[PDB]
């Protein structure tokens, strides 16, 4: 399996932030919480100017350290490898938790 | 793929509502129809939309009077059934209210029945300020209008406050319905009406816990040694006070997204309030929750403090537990949202493999939480019935079934030992020490000389 | 003396001493074999009276909901309740009996339980031309009365619906006994007493199974005993014997006028009195005697209250609360061991018929005391009675009572329905000679550790 499988399996078995209540905070999760995930695992530093990014960084924080610890690849590999990867994360993410999921609550306007 | 019980073979509609997850599904193809009508005459372990409201949420508050606009049955049905303990002698377990609505009631009105009981009730009990009027179900048939009641009560008696919940027990589809009236209405009615004192640099509300067997006051021990402020809990151990404050809060943490996501969303919506989800069962769970909490405070240092200090003292009871329960089965028949917090934190911790799992109430939403953690070969099921129950049994054999008092009094005769998936059986559960409680009544469960004696016949040689 | 009646003062409850209608006629259906009662209304209507069964006797008890939701609720439920006879018929092959109880929702709908079942009847002989299912209107508006009068009425319901399709037939010899709304042990002991005294009779409804065995086949026995063929019987019958007024006294009646069945009321066998009358009604219209058994089971329930009475008893005040065939029944057992039942608490609407009782006149010719009888109380009444400064030395009422006592330091004795903060009481009789024993023996073993826990001359309990 591909480090990508690795990632997906890990966000799948263990977070909650990709099944929020709706699809704008799916979306929305999906993409803060996985930027701040690969500036975490390409020792940059995280965004922590607003309070949604500081979440952000909460939630990437955990991610990244777990990924790091499961995954002996996720030391020894590159920046430009976080990069595809995240890219290929977020859009499998957004594949399962958005467009092809058929739970009907997911656009509706009103929470 | 989605699963056909004999038992429902003349209700074929359950088939798209129970799940058995096999190797290699795209799982998006096999999410159980959920949150939608309950078919007739099934023994169907659904509730009512006021059950939702009063008995969940408004009613694990400390200093509120519970009205209940309605006949009596509905406040007797909500009382000695819950075990939200509080800090002040269980004002909120010792009484119930009713209007005592009559015929002459639903015939020219209820709405000075309930004016008079309101009174009523603040004279009785002249040190209670608050309370939560509901509707049940005549009492919505008949249109009385119970926020304008409530109104001229306030006007009339300047020392207190109401608020109102429009909560027939037909609205809806179960007891969700309840939990979304309340909590959108609170938010559109209350928060924001007062404020309190910060103390803190940290602040936070805990979001959807309440309280069950002392659980919140438990995870306060954590709050308070890393210095965090709790606006409001919302309910657990609460004041009605506390939930008109909570736009205050720098953080919302949510454990509970079923019952109380939609306050957190609307939370942030307005105030910009960062929701937070957690897990607040589960050992290593619990750590996870309390990092995360640490970072977006910038008190990490604190966190890993409390972190090993909890470790030290309770993960060697837990491990004990989990060389005794690592393979054991266990079923999870609850609400919904303990499916998904605890079929993989049992796995993680104690090794235990959950079998078959169903929920009453849950969305879509909970279902796609729960097959993400769960495992291969489990049955995951929407809206279970009694008879599902006993084909589940037969297929996955399980060694324990957390569920209801009156679902484990069913299963003992079939031997099958239970713990008390809501209202737990020798708790707290949550936190640290909490799941070496649950752990514990796990085992004193399958470890029990009673079911081995249970199966001998004495009259066999 | 003077016993006074008087109603509560306020418009609202507080801690409701009974649950509603529907909840009672649910128990009145759990007590037959191969019967689910069937709610029409709201989903909690259900739940959470099977809840407060499994609070009471520790199991579950099958009773299904029509599931009422908003469509239904505007535009009518008669869909609802045909629905779910036929997913009952189809899904429980053995089902014979379903009272379709109605709620405050679809009684204030108007839903026309009636025309439904006319529907199912149709429907039912169509899809199962070799079964009998037996559908029995049960109305039961929340609204009125409370869970005494629905289990009343579910009874009169299903029996008036079964004897219609038997109607009389060949004598049977057998007495019909309306037992009320009593303990698997109170059934027990009356099967006994009938035993002993070589009385054929059915008990209606027999509900001795409700304790049932954890057995090594893993069978479920969980069920009431009384059949369908038990209830057509009830048109045969040599008489009724029935011991409660207000829980099935109104089916004797209706079995007197309708098949000539000729009821004998008497009061409810709390106490010695009342179970001597009991069994003297009994040998007047069987021509059986009383064997020397009862003689002897008599004298030892008076041996022992003998040994409690004028030393612990006498002069002691007591509260009780509970259906008021039990109260009422209970003070005058108070009365013969030297207690005195100063304030009685009735939970519900039926007070013209409580001053009509003849138990009143009878407690105000055997009372050394005031008493004030409570009529439509709740436990509030209680409460604020003992926070005015009523001295009580004991309370005798339900399980959800208890905090009043707890907080008050008040010993109490469980008694009625529903007694969940106790292990057991299901199986013992109250009912009685055994029954009166038992229950002074809980007063005294109550007062003895309160004795104990309020170092109350604790030292006294060595020889008496
Ligand atoms: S579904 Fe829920 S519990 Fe049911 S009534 Fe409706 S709000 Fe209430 Fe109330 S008094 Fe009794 S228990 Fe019912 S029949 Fe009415
Ligand atoms: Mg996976
Ligand atoms: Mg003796
Ligand atoms: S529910
Ligand atoms: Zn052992």
């Amino acid at each position: 399996q591909s480090h990508l499988d690795d990632l997906f399996a890990y966000v799948e078995e263990r977070c909650l932030w990709q099944f929020f209540s709706r699809t704008w905070d799916r979306e929305e999760n999906i993409e803060g919480v996985l930027n701040q995930v690969g500036r975490l695992l390409t020792g940059q530093e995280p965004l922590r100017g607003t309070p949604q990014e500081r979440l952000f960084y909460a939630d990437a924080l955990a991610m990244a350290n777990d990924v790091r610890e499961r995954f002996p690849w996720a030391s020894q590999v590159n920046k430009e490898e976080i990069e595809f990867l995240l890219d290929g994360l977020k859009s499998r993410l957004v594949d399962v938790t958005i467009t092809r999921s058929t739970n009907r609550e997911l656009n509706h306007h009103l929470y | 793929p989605m699963v056909l019980l004999e038992c429902d073979k003349d209700i074929p509609e359950r088939q798209k509502h129970i799940y058995l997850k096999a190797p290699n599904e795209d799982t998006r193809e096999f999410l159980p129809i959920a949150n939608a009508a309950t078919i007739p005459g099934t023994l169907s372990e659904r509730g009512c939309a006021f059950c939702g409201a009063k008995l969940v949420i408004g009613g694990v508050l400390k200093d509120t009077i519970q009205m209940i606009h309605g006949p009596l049955g509905c406040a007797y049905d909500t009382w000695h059934t819950k075990r939200y303990p509080t800090d002040n002698g269980h004002f909120n377990m010792k009484y119930v209210w009713s209007t005592d609505m009559k015929e002459s009631h639903v015939v020219f009105g209820g709405e000075k029945r309930l004016e008079k009981s309101m009174h009523e009730a603040f004279d009785e009990m002249p040190d209670i300020k608050r309370m939560i009027v509901y509707t049940t179900c005549p009492t919505a048939l008949i249109g009385d209008d119970i926020k304008a009641v409530a109104k001229k009560v306030m006007k009339d008696r300047p020392d207190v406050d109401v608020f109102t919940v429009e909560c027939p027990g037909f609205s809806g589809v179960s007891q969700s319905k309840g939990h979304h009236v309340l909590n959108i209405g609170w938010i559109n009615e209350k928060v924001e009406t007062m404020e309190k004192e910060i103390t803190s640099e940290y602040t936070m509300n805990f979001i959807g816990d309440f309280n069950i067997q002392g659980d919140t006051q438990l995870l306060q021990t954590y709050w308070d040694r890393l210095g965090i402020q709790v606006v409001a809990h919302f309910t657990g151990n609460g004041t009605y006070d506390d939930l008109r404050c909570m736009h205050q809060a720098q953080l919302n943490v949510v454990n509970c997204a079923r019952s109380s996501g939609y306050i957190a969303n609307e939370l942030k919506k307005r105030y910009g309030i960062p929701r937070l989800d957690i897990d607040s069962w589960g050992f290593n769970y619990m750590a996870e929750g309390i990092r995360k909490i640490c970072a977006f405070f910038g008190i990490e240092e604190k966190g890993e403090e409390l972190i090993a200090e909890e470790y030290a003292k309770w993960k060697p009871k837990l491990d004990w537990y989990k060389e005794r329960l690592q393979g054991k089965k266990m079923a999870i028949w609850t609400g919904g949202p303990r499916l998904w917090h605890w079929t993989k934190s049992v796995e993680d911790d104690l090794g235990v493999q959950v079998v078959a799992m169903s929920s009453k109430f849950g969305h879509e939403e909970d279902f796609e939480k729960v097959i993400a953690r769960g495992k291969e070969g489990t049955y995951y099921i929407d809206d279970g019935n009694e008879l599902e129950f006993f084909e589940i049994i037969d297929l996955v054999k399980p060694d324990v079934i957390f569920t209801g008092p009156r679902v484990g009094e069913l299963v003992k005769k079939l031997h099958i030992p239970y713990v008390n998936g809501h209202g737990y059986h020798n708790g707290p559960y949550m936190g640290f020490e909490g799941f070496v409680n649950l752990a514990r009544d796990m085992y004193n469960a399958v470890h029990n000389p009673l079911r081995h004696l249970a199966a001998v016949d004495i009259r066999d040689k | 003396a003077e016993v006074k009646l008087s109603p509560r003062d306020r418009e609202g409850i507080i801690n409701p001493m009974y649950d509603c209608q529907p909840a009672g006629a649910q128990y009145a259906g759990i007590g037959i074999k191969d019967c689910i009662p069937l709610v029409h209304g709201g989903q909690g209507c259900t739940m959470f009276v099977r809840l407060l069964f499994a609070q009471h006797f520790k199991e579950n008890f099958d009773v299904a909901s029509t599931s009422l939701h908003e469509e239904s609720a505007v535009f009518g439920g008669a869909k609802r309740v045909e629905e779910g006879v036929l997913v009952l018929a189809r899904r429980y092959p053995n089902l014979r009996v379903i009272p379709i109880i109605t709620t405050c929702s679809t009684e204030v709908i108007g839903d026309d339980i009636e025309g439904s079942i006319r529907v199912c009847n149709r429907a039912l002989e169509a899809e199962f031309p070799d079964r009998k299912i037996y559908l029995a209107p049960v109305h039961t508006p929340s609204f009125k009365g409370s869970h005494v009068t629905g289990y009343a009425e579910c009874v009169k319901s299903v029996f008036k619906t079964i004897t219609d399709a038997h109607g009389k037939g060949q004598p049977s010899g057998k007495l019909n006994v309306f037992p009320g709304w009593v303990n698997p042990g109170d059934v027990v002991l009356l099967k006994r007493y009938f035993k002993e005294m070589d009385v054929e009779a059915n008990i209606y409804m027999d509900t001795e199974d409700f304790d049932s065995p954890m057995l090594p086949n893993k069978s479920i026995e969980t069920h009431g005993r009384t059949t369908v063929e038990d209830i057509a019987d009830s048109a045969n019958a040599l008489a009724t014997l029935s011991l409660a007024r207000y829980e099935g006294n109104t089916t004797g009646e209706l079995l007197q006028k309708t098949f000539a069945v000729p009821n004998a009321l008497v009061n409810t066998p709390y106490g010695i009195k009342n179970t001597d009358d009991m069994l003297r009604k009994i040998a007047e219209v069987t021509g059986k005697e009383i064997p020397e058994s009862l003689v002897r089971e008599r004298g030892i329930a008076l041996d022992a209250l003998a040994d409690l009475a004028h030393m612990f008893f006498a002069n002691k005040k007591v509260a009780i609360f509970g259906h008021p065939d039990l109260v009422l029944g209970l003070a005058q057992f108070c009365m013969e061991v030297e207690l005195e039942p100063v304030l009685l608490l009735i939970g519900d609407d039926q007070g013209n018929k409580y001053k009509k009782d003849p138990r009143i006149e009878e407690l105000k010719n055997t009372a050394h005391f005031d008493i004030e009888i409570v009529h439509n109380a709740d436990l509030w009444e209680l409460e604020k009675r003992i926070n005015a400064g009523l001295q009580l030395d004991l309370i005798m009422g339900h399980s959800k009572g208890r905090y009043v006592a707890i907080e008050a330091n008040i010993p109490m004795v469980r008694v009625g329905f529903p007694t969940f903060d106790r292990a057991g009481l299901y199986r013992k009789p109250s009912i009685g000679y055994q029954g009166a024993m038992e229950l002074g023996e809980m007063i005294a073993n109550a007062m003895f550790a309160h004795m104990e826990y309020t170092r109350n001359k604790e030292w006294i309990l060595n020889t008496w």
